[PDB]
């Protein structure tokens, strides 16, 4: 479900040109079309739809490179 | 106490506001020689524009400044009401109240960096030529950060060279200038190092932007020990914006792709203060080589 | 408008009436005009350069609100906490209005170059015999949007200011009325001089303007740019009597409230006048004018 | 009318000596009336009555003395 929640937020904030259902778990989101400003909105969405606070050590491009990276990062937090 | 504080007597007069000072003839003479030195290193084919201290609020909104540095922005407001309304505001002030409650925003802000107005100007010319475009820009800039430290002003002069083109055009431009600027700093007898850095993006959102910027090496600074060797002051910056402004303003390179942009920024007041901190306030006592470099 | 054709070579749009980017050609002439004015600076003059903002408290104290409140630009910012600021930004993203969260700073955009000089003078105690003389410059701001090239919202001002006895200032005044005309003549400009008035606001402003015109406190050098019937003031001499001396507690050498006066050069109006008069091809400018300017 | 002006001159004139000392013929500017005080005085003469000066009489001369003001109103 956590996977699906993340995917909805990526639709909520990702600003991606191609729909989230047509994006694999392990896949380059930035190549897909995730911009800097968007990735930060997305990050804020992942903070809103759950109730967590990323450490600024994981506040980077790598944590949001892919849905799986996001899922794993979120899991590694709680 | 701040090592810089003692400079104030020869360089500045108070204007009743932290970070806003009147400049003496001594100080201005050095700012002017520094500007002339920077001009002497201008690359061929560089278009020079000078901007006023204000710019379009709509342009600045479009450029994304609000998302990134809303805390630093100075907006222009005025008394835009009727004669009766204005007279009343003035009368409230006469009676111990606040006339500023009658202010409303104008369509202008104080410019936070000299390069912002150049991007729409470049965009208005159509696709870029091969090799891109280079500009020499300057403006008096404003950032709302009141401080008593002489190296942290609210109103300050910025001089920039700006490159708009392909990623290769821009990255080579930034490398040429990083080397050239260090050579200039050495000629001026300054002590410095160059290090990666990041802009002071606001809020939690901004911590991520700052992280990515540092990680992607989008910003170098030339840092000079002024207040201390442990916390040196950035007196120049070397900035790569990737396609951020090219995309925002619809600038197309000669290959039809969204243009990249970058800039080299010289903080004129910071450099002048650095010179005085480094060599003292008596110009005839400056090293002969430094005097020669500046045409003194 | 007759000046409009100059825009192509001198200015680029910045998306706001009266606020333009300046080309290298334009700035080269602004700089030569500034150097020329400097070459006429009188003995014993102290040069100060002011930023484009000044203390709101100083300007309030100066009386600016009793004269020109409609022309003032105040600096305002987002002063709240991270959450408050974020809320304002969010409203902008939402298509609402972020500016409702603006609050005034302690700064305004400087309306004229001379204002900051008076408290600086006052801080030094009583004036020496003969008074004090200053050379000041600032980027100034007037809230009056216009499409005409001689009516800008942001423009450069250069002033020589005299602070002293009534005789000190009147001597300075006579000198600069002559020198300003000699400078305009050397620049090859056509002009007349007349007494005029500042654009004081409102009905009280009508009385102020009348008094100023009747007392001949304001002299302007007027250059026909768009027409001979509506010429443009490019230099002025302003006699303030003891207004600023009293306001700031400045004492002359006799212990009386000091008089002040200033000659003001509108650098952007003068540059536009030069291009209107001589054209945008510097090589064709009159030999004597090129020589005067050091071209 | 004279009593109506003495209160105004005391209210907005801002002279260093009380309005009960001025003698209706004495120059108000030599008395200590400044320009910006004088415009506040003008505005007060328009408010205590229901009249608006023509810009012809809107000047230094019409507010030189207390007798100068009184004469101007009736006209
Ligand atoms: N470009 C420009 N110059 C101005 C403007 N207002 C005043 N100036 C210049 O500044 C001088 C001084 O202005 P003043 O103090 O007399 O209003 C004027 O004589 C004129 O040369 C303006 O709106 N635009
Ligand atoms: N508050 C300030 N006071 C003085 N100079 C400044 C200030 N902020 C920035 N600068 C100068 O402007 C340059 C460019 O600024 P930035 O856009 O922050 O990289 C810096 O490298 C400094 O030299
Ligand atoms: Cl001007
Ligand atoms: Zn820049
Ligand atoms: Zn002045």
């Amino acid at each position: 479900h956590m996977n699906a929640t993340i995917r909805e937020i990526l639709a909520k904030f990702g600003q991606l040109p191609t729909p989230v259902d047509t994006i694999a778990d392990e896949a380059d989101l930035y190549a897909a079309g995730l911009s800097s400003f968007a990735s930060v909105q997305l990050m804020l969405g992942i903070e809103e739809a759950f109730d967590i606070e990323f450490p600024d050590n994981l506040l980077n491009r790598k944590s949001f490179a892919s849905i799986k990276a996001i899922e794993d990062t979120v899991k590694l937090i709680l | 106490a701040d090592p810089l504080d003692h400079l104030a007597d020869k360089l500045f007069h108070s204007m009743g506001s932290d970070g806003v000072y009147a400049r003496t003839a001594l100080y201005e003479s050095i700012v002017e020689r520094l500007a002339a030195l920077i001009t002497s290193h201008r690359e061929a084919g560089t278009e020079a524009l000078r901007f006023p201290p204000v710019m379009s609020r709509a342009q600045l909104e479009k450029s994304g400044y609000l998302k990134s540095f809303p805390n630093l922005l100075g907006c222009v407001c005025g008394l835009h009401g009727t004669e009766r309304e204005i007279n009343a505001a003035v009368s409230r002030f006469d009676a111990g109240g606040d006339w500023t409650t009658s202010l409303s925003p104008a369509d202008l802000v104080l410019s936070p960096a000299a390069c912002y107005p150049v991007y729409p100007i470049a965009a208005s010319r159509g696709p870029l030529p091969k090799g891109g475009l280079r500009f020499d820009v300057a403006a008096d800039c404003f950032r709302r950060e009141p401080s008593k430290h002489l190296d942290r002003l609210q109103s300050f002069r910025m001089r920039e060279y700006v490159c708009i083109g392909t990623p290769d055009d821009v990255s080579d431009f930034r490398e040429r200038w990083m080397v050239r600027a260090q050579a200039i700093a050495r000629d001026l007898g300054l002590t410095f190092r160059v290090d990666y850095a990041s802009d002071p993006f606001f809020g939690r959102a901004g911590k991520m932007l700052a992280n990515n910027q540092r990680d992607q090496q989008l910003k170098f600074e030339l840092l000079i020990p002024l207040r201390s060797e442990e916390q040196p002051t950035a007196c120049m910056s070397f900035n790569y914006h990737r396609e951020h402004f090219g995309t925002t303003w619809g600038i197309q390179d000669a290959n039809g792709e969204p243009a990249h942009t970058g800039c080299v920024a010289f903080g004129m007041d910071r450099l002048a203060v650095a010179m005085f901190h480094t060599h003292g306030t008596d110009l005839s006592a400056w090293p002969a080589k430094v005097r020669d470099i500046l045409g003194l």
